[PDB]
């Protein structure tokens, strides 16, 4: 974990990322609020267990107590989940890639009441990471870094966190950054962050909404993670 | 437990 | 965009705003929310200091000061906790611990004390992060953008020169500007909670709230 | 607004 190397640091993440899924979309019925929702929480729910299968292989996480790995995927799902819908909506301008077959435009997103402020923030994401030309192996160092870092302040975690921090600064330079543009990109990386922190907590507020006005039945698993919160 | 407490461990 | 490393941390230390003086549930957070009114009146001068930010529009201003005025407060108390373990300095006639707490904001603002603490952070990285704070907390919310960019470039290079004259390596640069930003995510997330518990307390129309923070709740 | 006429 330490001890791995940046280029071994990169293989493991990618060999790790989970596969994308197809949602349960039927284009024979129009959609209503209700059934969009739907879409979205059973989507969420079968990704949250990839999601899982995924956290036990990034470096350092196993290491940790079975409490400890709760409470960091507790505080995080939302966020991955989120940065990995931003990730694979780039290459679709003013489009949220949900799934291949739930690719919608903001106008999609109107259906459901406060859906489209979310929708709006991760378009804006996702154009930033687009302008910015955001990395696949970039990608997943930061999709690292939100899994160990935003439960962590609620030394092992520290120092696998300096190892990505290493890892995406080596990225950088092997791209032939000078050193100043590599500090520059690092911080303007980790500024999206707190970005996708805000997005994470206003869909989380936006889901216990759903849930509380009986807008669709949640999983079992979705409701622990929402009461975590 | 905790439904995710279980999916680690599977 | 001009100013130099050295320059840019006495002109932000310069514009520090100063420390402002204040048991029921109700009058605590009297106190809370009457403190937390004067020190916008002060952040709202404080970040016409901040450099560059005078170079954007009323409107660009106004809406980055509405995103991230309860971030500021945040960061601000944490930083004045910060040689005080386990309790927050919220003024210094207002020294609380956990127990008189809320509390899971309480908790959160602790332990991003005892973070700074455990990395010693230093007064001139401290007004760097609350300048980067006002200018990005809003900014994903062309010309306008690309300056604030630029700007936040600037506050990047200048907390990077004051790690390398306080003697870090590359590497150790690179990971304390790393663990740094990482701590913003947080203050974003006591942010997110906090507007929710002001929006709690304005519902429910017990504790008096001034207008100028009704307003900071309505752009929330 | 009275951010407005404060800043
Ligand atoms: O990888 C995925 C799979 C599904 C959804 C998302 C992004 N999730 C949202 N995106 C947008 Cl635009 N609007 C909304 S409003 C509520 C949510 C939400 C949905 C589910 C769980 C928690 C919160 C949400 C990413
Ligand atoms: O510089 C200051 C001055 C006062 C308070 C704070 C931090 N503010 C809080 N801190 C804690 Cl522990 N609990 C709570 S619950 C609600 C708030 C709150 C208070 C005011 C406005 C918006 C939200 C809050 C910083």
């Amino acid at each position: 974990a330490l001890s791995l190397t940046a280029d071994q640091m990169v293989s493991a993440l990618l060999d790790a990322e989970p596969p994308i899924l197809y949602s349960e979309y039927d284009p024979t019925r129009p959609f209503s609020e209700a059934s969009m929702m739907g879409l979205l929480t059973n989507l969420a729910d079968r990704e949250l267990v990839h999601m899982i299968n995924w956290a036990k292989r990034v470096p350092g996480f196993v290491d940790l107590t079975l409490h400890d790995q709760v409470h960091l995927l507790e505080c995080a799902w939302l966020e991955i989940l989120m940065i990995g819908l931003v990730w694979r909506s780039m290459e679709h301008p003013g489009k949220l890639l949900f799934a291949p077959n739930l690719l919608l435009d903001r106008n999609q997103g109107k259906c459901v009441e406060g859906m489209v402020e979310i929708f709006d923030m991760l378009l804006a994401t996702s154009s930033r990471f687009r302008m910015m030309n955001l990395q696949g192996e970039e990608f997943v160092c930061l999709k690292s870094i939100i899994l160990l870092n935003s439960g962590v302040y609620t030394d092992h975690i520290h120092r696998v966190l300096d190892k990505i921090t290493d890892t995406l600064i080596h990225l950088m330079a092997k791209a032939g950054l000078t050193l100043q543009q590599q500090h520059q990109r690092l911080a303007q990386l980790l500024l999206i962050l707190s970005h996708i922190r805000h997005m994470s907590n206003k869909g989380m507020e936006h889901l216990y909404s759903m849930k509380c006005k009986n807008v669709v039945p949640l999983s079992d698993l979705l409701l622990e993670m929402l009461d975590a919160h | 437990h905790k439904i995710l407490h279980r999916l680690l461990q599977d």
